[PDB]
Order: C-alpha cells, then structure tokens, then sequence
C-alpha cells in the first residue's frame, strides 16, 4: 500500500533531505553572485551582440553553401530520424500491464509517464520564444524547426501511451493531481528561474540550461524504462522510449555544438553549477518521489547513472568531469 | 461595417478556439477532431529534398529558351508570422499542425535552393533579382500583410482570411507556371517538387478555411471579398511584371467560396 512507499522513501530520507537543503540555498547564493559580478556580467551581455550565432549575416542569401557543416549534418541526421506515433505497436502492451507487472511497477510507470506529459509544452516555449528566435543562422533554424515538430510527436506518444494503460478518466485525474504536489516541480521551477527565465542571463548559460533539460532532467526516466526492456516487457513503451531517448540525446548534442561556436563561453564554474543542480533535482525525484526500488532498481546505482550522464555532458561542453563515476547500467550502453 | 467590427472585437472572447484549454494534461481524448485530422493528413505526406532527384533533370534546363532560364531564376529567387497564428490558436491539435507547417517550409526553402545551385551554378551571381530583392512589387505584398495581419486594428477572422490569401492566392501564379514548364516529360524533378509544395500549400490554406469555419462570429461578407481582391491585384502585378494567365481569378473564387462568399470574378 502507501505503507511500502513510505518504507522505501524512508530508505533515502537523509540522502534526499541533503539535496533539498543544498538546493534550498541556491536562490540566495545566486542573487549574491549576481550582486557581486554586475560589472562582469554586464560586459558579457554586451559582447553577446558580437557572437556570429546570435547575429544575422546579410551577405548570406544563397542559403545553401554549407557554412556550418557540423550543425546542418546534425539537422540532416535528425531529419532522417522522422518517426510517428502510428509506428508504436501497443497491441501486446495492455496484456503485460495487467499480467506480468506488479502493483508497484504500474505505480512507477504511471507516474513516470505522467511526469513526461507534465512537461511536453512548457519546453515548447524555451525552444522558440527563448531560443529558435535567437540564433540568426539557417542551419540552426532548420534544426530547431525540426526539433519542435518532433517534440510535438513525443507529446502525442505520452498521451497515447497514457491513454492506453490508464483508460479510466477518474484515475488519470488523480494521477496528475498527485503529480502536481511534488517538491521537485517547484525545485525545477526555481532552477529555471535562476538560469533561464531570469533576465540578465547569457545565451551561453541558457544553452547549458537547455541541454541539462534535454539530457539530464529525464535521464533517470529513460533509464528506468530500458530496465523494462531487459525483463522483456512493454515493447510498445520500450520501443517509443528508445526513439525518444535517441531524440533527446540528439537535441542535447546539438546544444553542445552551438556552444562550441560561441566566442565568449560561460565560466566553467557556471556551466558546472548549472548541470550539477540539475542532477540534484533529478536524483531527488527518485529518492523522494518515485523510488526505483518500486521496479527492482537500486537507488544508489540510479544516482550514479544520472551523475554519469551529467559528467558526459559537462565534458561535451569543455568542462571536466565532476562526479567521475562510471556508467552503472550496462543496458544503457546503447 | 465600422461599428460591427467593434462588436466582433468584444466577441472574440467567446471563441473557444482563441479561448483557453487549460487543465487538459492528457491530450488524446481529442477535442478538435477536424484540425487533428488535418494535422494527420499533412503528417502523412512528409517528404524531403533528398526524396527529389535533380540529377538528369538539369539537362532539360540549359536546353530552355535563353529567357526561360531568366524566369525560373526569379521564380526561385523570390520563394528562396505562422508563429503568431499558432500562438493564438489555444490547443495541442492546432499547434501541432502549425509546428509541422513551418517545419515543411524549411524543406521547401532547401529544395528551392538546390535548384538555384544545380541549375544556375554554385554562384548566386546568375540570379539577378537576388541583389534587388526589395523591389516595388514585393513592397506591395508586404503592404497587404501590413494591412490585415500586422495592423493592430484587425480581427482574428480577418487575419485568417488574409493569411489564406497569402498562402493560396498569392504564389498561385508560380505553381501555375511550373505546372506548364513541367508539362509532359520536361524536368521530372522540379515537377515532383512543385506538385508537392502546391499540394501542401493548398492544405496550409485550407487549414485557415477550416479554422475560420469554426469561428462563431464571422466578419462582414464584404470585407472578405475586400481582402482577397487586393491580393489578387498584388498577385497579377509581379506575376506578369517580373517575367512573361488569369488563373488567379479562378483560384481567387474557390477561396472566396472557401470562406462562404460569392465568386467575385
Ligand atoms: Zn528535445
């Protein structure tokens, strides 16, 4: 019942409350940092007006002669991965959901699918209104053009998937209502406000923030679902999850590519502070909200996986590892 | 029809279309079947530049009349806000259709370029108009969008009708031309690329006729015919001033009927 859920949540209450504490004093450590670096940040926001990525190129009109092969090729790579929800075979899924999965498994997959749906539009804005709009180079535009479109198909997949395992309208209701009362939600909100929504923020910094959102904030969910591919279940889900993970991996990689073209890059200290805080909120999800034990996973190995994914990201930004851990999940070798 | 426009402005609030959809987390129990089926329809037609062969298609280009080469030049050079409309349409169904449309527009912008490249050589030197992009005729096109869409004093239903003009009326001349030049064996490539864009452009125009159709408060029947005509004038213009028929009127009427009006021509 909710008895076991408390037992499990309790196994990591001390570890969890630490991350919480750690994250609590970030809204303050940040205003301080900003208060004391006003002169420097003011110069960065200025030079931003000199970054090739962030400014039009009126001499370029042919729109073809590949100036940024790295990007375009990224876009083409994406453009060749087009896929639809109509390709997902769920026929054999509803059976597995009722005959091979326990009540704890369904309770985990459900909430996990719900988290996905609770953030399929919030990110729609970031990609455009706070990104695509900027970056005055066509290659990148094409990419973001295609990303937003693919993200709309991911949003469909989550609803479709949820609409197949959780048909009962009432339950689907409680599902989200119970998913809106999770501390992590606000915590993620605060993080955003700190590195994305807050004015006087650098493009370069948002890039790391965006990438964190794409390759760190859900890494655990994607991981927890390949864990089902192992036990040989929910091929409808694990198929879609595999495709979406590939997609997100790609979008992240793209963030790192643009980053590399920036003349003035964010202090590695800041790049690490952004990715690291993400990792803490992510872990917290599985140490507070949904315990991986619910589906036979080891709390400790999950943390490691997240920390691994961040380090892998940190490195794709020029920074150096921070957790230096190794990938615990062999199945995530991909 | 001045006073009544004031009422529609206050009425646009009862439009469930422009209204909120909040609280709908899961989206599959579809609320907008019509626009959704429209989105599925364009999603199924997804194509790319790679699916187009211009090789052994460039043979029939340099064999064209000395000036027929100049035509295509501008035709491509020309071709080579959806976000605002998408921002007003409050639902997953509509925004999905829009996200797809701008996505496809970039592929058109690529295929077009490829032609400019495989035909008029890498150098954009041959393309004349490319240097004088902002020339009279376009300024008139830009004014139209500056009249019904950009202008603050405008209504959603109106902006919709204008948008369709800009989507279906306008470049109708272009396709009409290439359908000719690609009539019977000549240039199989530009032919498929054209057949497609025209098909999708048609759908993108219909989508606005579909939204409009679901509007509870339609604008005055005269303003509609007043918006189309202007675009038909701005169309005939450069369509017969850039390079060397009255096909526009035909289309102009079908669209007129599309919004529930009388055929003006
Ligand atoms: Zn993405």
């Amino acid at each position: 019942l909710n008895k076991e859920l408390e037992t499990l949540r309790e196994e990591n209450r001390v570890k969890s409350d630490m991350l919480k504490e750690k994250l609590s004093k970030d809204a303050e450590n940040h205003k301080a940092y900003l208060k004391s670096h006003q002169v420097h940040r003011h110069k960065l926001k200025e030079m931003e007006k000199e970054e090739p990525l962030l400014n039009e190129d009126k001499e370029r009109t042919v729109l073809f002669p590949i100036k940024y092969h790295e990007i375009w090729q990224a876009y083409k790579r994406a453009e060749a991965s087009f896929w639809t929800a109509e390709e997902i075979d769920l026929s054999k899924d509803i059976h597995d959901w009722n005959n091979r999965m326990n009540e704890n498994e369904r309770f985990f997959i459900s909430r996990v699918l719900a988290f996905f749906a609770a953030s399929d539009g919030i990110v729609n804005e970031n990609l455009v209104e706070n990104f695509s709009t900027e970056v005055q180079i066509p290659e990148a535009k094409s990419f973001y053009g295609f990303q937003i479109m693919i993200e709309n198909i991911h949003s469909e997949t989550y609803s479709l998937l949820i609409d197949t395992y959780i048909k009962d309208p009432k339950e689907s209701e409680f599902l989200f209502n119970a998913i809106h009362t999770i501390p992590e939600i606000g915590e993620k909100a605060e993080w955003a406000l700190r590195w994305i929504q807050d004015a006087d923020a650098l493009f370069g910094e948002r890039l790391v923030a965006f990438a964190s959102i794409e390759g760190v904030f859900f890494s655990g969910s994607f991981a927890s679902i390949f864990w089902l591919k192992k036990r040989g279940m929910m091929p409808g889900l694990t198929f879609s999850n595999e495709l979406i993970c590939r997609d997100e991996g790609l979008h992240t990689d793209f963030a790192c590519l643009l980053f590399a073209h920036l003349k003035n890059k964010p202090d590695p200290a800041i790049v690490e502070k952004i990715v690291t805080e993400a990792v803490e909120i992510e872990q917290r999800y599985f140490l507070d909200a949904l315990p991986v034990a619910l589906l036979g996973m080891n709390a400790d190995l999950m943390n490691q996986y997240v920390e691994f994914v961040a380090d892998r990201l940190l490195v794709a930004f020029g920074n150096k590892k921070y957790y230096k851990v190794e990938n615990p999940f062999d199945f995530m070798e991909n | 029809f001045q006073k009544e426009r004031h009422d529609m402005k206050e009425a646009e609030k009862d439009e469930i279309l422009l209204m909120e959809n909040s609280r709908r987390f899961v989206m599959f129990p579809i609320k907008y079947h019509e626009i959704w089926a429209a989105y599925k329809k364009v999603e199924a037609s997804f194509w790319t530049a790679e699916e187009i062969e211009l090789a052994k298609d460039t043979e029939d280009f340099q064999k064209l009349t000395d000036d027929q080469k100049t035509y295509i030049g501008n035709l491509l050079a020309l071709s080579i806000l959806i976000e605002n409309f998408s921002a007003q349409l409050q639902n997953p169904e509509g925004k999905s259709f829009y996200g797809f449309q701008i996505m496809m527009e970039n592929i058109y912008s690529e295929v077009y370029s490829m032609m400019v490249d495989a035909f008029f050589k890498d150098p954009k030197n041959i393309p004349l108009f490319k240097e004088i992009a902002n020339l009279p005729e376009v300024k008139h096109k830009a004014a139209f969008i500056e009249r019904w869409i950009s202008n603050d004093d405008s209504l959603y239903a109106e902006r919709l009708v204008a948008f369709a003009a800009k989507e279906g009326i306008f470049q109708a001349g272009n396709y009409a031309s290439m359908f000719w030049l690609t009539d019977k064996k000549i240039m199989p490539g530009l032919a498929m690329a054209n057949r497609n864009i025209c098909r999708d452009r048609g759908a993108y125009t219909d989508f606005s006729c579909l939204l409009f159709a679901h509007l509870r408060t339609k604008p005055n029947p005269k303003i509609i015919e007043k918006i189309i005509t202007e675009a038909v004038e701005i169309e005939k213009e450069y369509y017969s001033n850039s390079l060397p028929h009255t096909y526009i009127e035909f289309v102009a009427d079908g669209l007129l009927q599309g919004f529930g009006n009388e055929k003006y021509y």
